DNA sequence: GTCCGTGGTAGGGCAGGTTGGGGTGAC
DNA sequence: CGCCTAGGTTGGGTAGGGTGGTGGCG
């Protein structure tokens, strides 16, 4: 997270650190959806380009945590993965389009004052919540700049029109992905860089003051870029496809 | 799942985060 | 008005599955 | 005894803290 700052202790209950076990380092973040269910980007786990492929073994799972590094002891909750679901449209070579996978993992999670899901979108909030200027709040424990935080970051972004976000970029962008970040002439900063991906853009509804997650950090040129946006994967386009994984599985 | 999108240190607690407004203020 | 499947990220086989819908639709 | 900064699946913010039970020093 660029241009970011320290978040306040228990103010992303649904906010997943993605751990890889040996070497010990962080992967990726992501989103707690139900008690078993964590969502995060497809290229947090399959990214042939860098020769990376994860199994649900190599991974481990961090919820409730507000320090980076530090073993929050009582606090932070460590769960483990049963199964991954990577969806089959997923397109690791060209536009990363549908970067989006559920996690199940093997024992259901205990909510806390640190720990409660995030609410997954419906046609209606989709369609008053997905405008240019509605601004989004997206989370990790990314790097500053093109180093690392001490606590989980947090930063304010506006969603863009999408003319903008396509000329932006010489990538083919498609309807399961929307950019979002500051114009240059707006004078405010701001923006997710490596190690954010699959942390959530959540929207907080003004009809039932209830959180909701609109996107998942996916791409983008650099880092806080001048006339470069973010990209986040289009959650609600992808319920339909969450809603029956969690449902036959 | 029926009680997602509300913090137990928050929205439970009648309370708001600091930055919060900043994203309802956007709405026109 | 039109376009969003038969290989692509990839099998087997022309549908449909965890996938080809629908939408802030884009053009 | 109050200061001082400290291991662990773990910093130093302080011996609680959004969490246990722990010292050495002067
Ligand atoms: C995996 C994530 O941590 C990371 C997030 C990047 C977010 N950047 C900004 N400004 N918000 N994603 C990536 O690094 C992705 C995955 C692998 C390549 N990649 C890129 O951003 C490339 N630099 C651009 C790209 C490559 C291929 C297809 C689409 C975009
Ligand atoms: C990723 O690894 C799994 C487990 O070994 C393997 O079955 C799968 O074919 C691999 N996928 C790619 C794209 O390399
Ligand atoms: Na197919
Ligand atoms: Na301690």
């Amino acid at each position: 997270i660029v241009e970011g700052s320290d978040a306040e202790i228990g103010m992303s209950p649904w906010q997943v650190m993605l751990f890889r076990k040996s070497p010990q380092e962080l992967l990726c973040g992501a989103s707690l959806i139900s008690d078993r269910w964590v969502l995060t980007a497809a290229h947090c786990l399959l990214y042939p380009p860098w020769d990376k492929n994860f199994t649900e073994n190599d991974l481990l799972v961090r919820i409730g945590k507000h320090s980076r590094t530090r073993y929050e002891r009582n606090i932070e909750k460590i769960s483990m993965l049963e199964k991954i679901y990577i969806h089959p449209r997923y397109n690791w070579r060209e536009n990363l389009d549908r970067d989006i996978a559920l996690m199940k993992l093997k024992k259901p999670v205990a909510f806390s004052d640190y720990i409660h899901p995030v609410c997954l979108p419906d046609r209606e909030t989709a369609a008053s919540l997905l405008q240019a200027g509605y601004k989004g709040r997206v989370t990790g424990w990314g790097n500053l700049k093109e180093g690392q935080p001490s606590v989980l970051q947090v930063v304010n972004l506006p969603i863009v029109e999408r003319p903008v976000c396509k000329d932006s970029t010489r990538i083919r962008i498609t309807d399961n992905m929307f950019c979002a970040g500051y114009k240059p002439d707006e004078g405010k900063r701001g923006d997710a860089c490596e190690g954010d991906s699959g942390g959530p853009f959540v929207m907080k509804s003004p009809f039932n003051n209830r959180w909701y997650q609109m996107g998942i950090v996916s791409w983008g040129e650099g880092c806080d870029r001048d006339g470069k946006y973010g990209f986040y994967t289009h959650v609600f386009r992808l319920k339909k496809w969450i809603q029956k994984v969690i449902d036959q599985f | 799942e029926a009680d997602c999108g509300l913090r137990p240190l928050f929205e439970k607690k009648s309370l708001e985060d600091k930055t919060e407004r900043e994203l309802l203020e956007s709405y026109i």
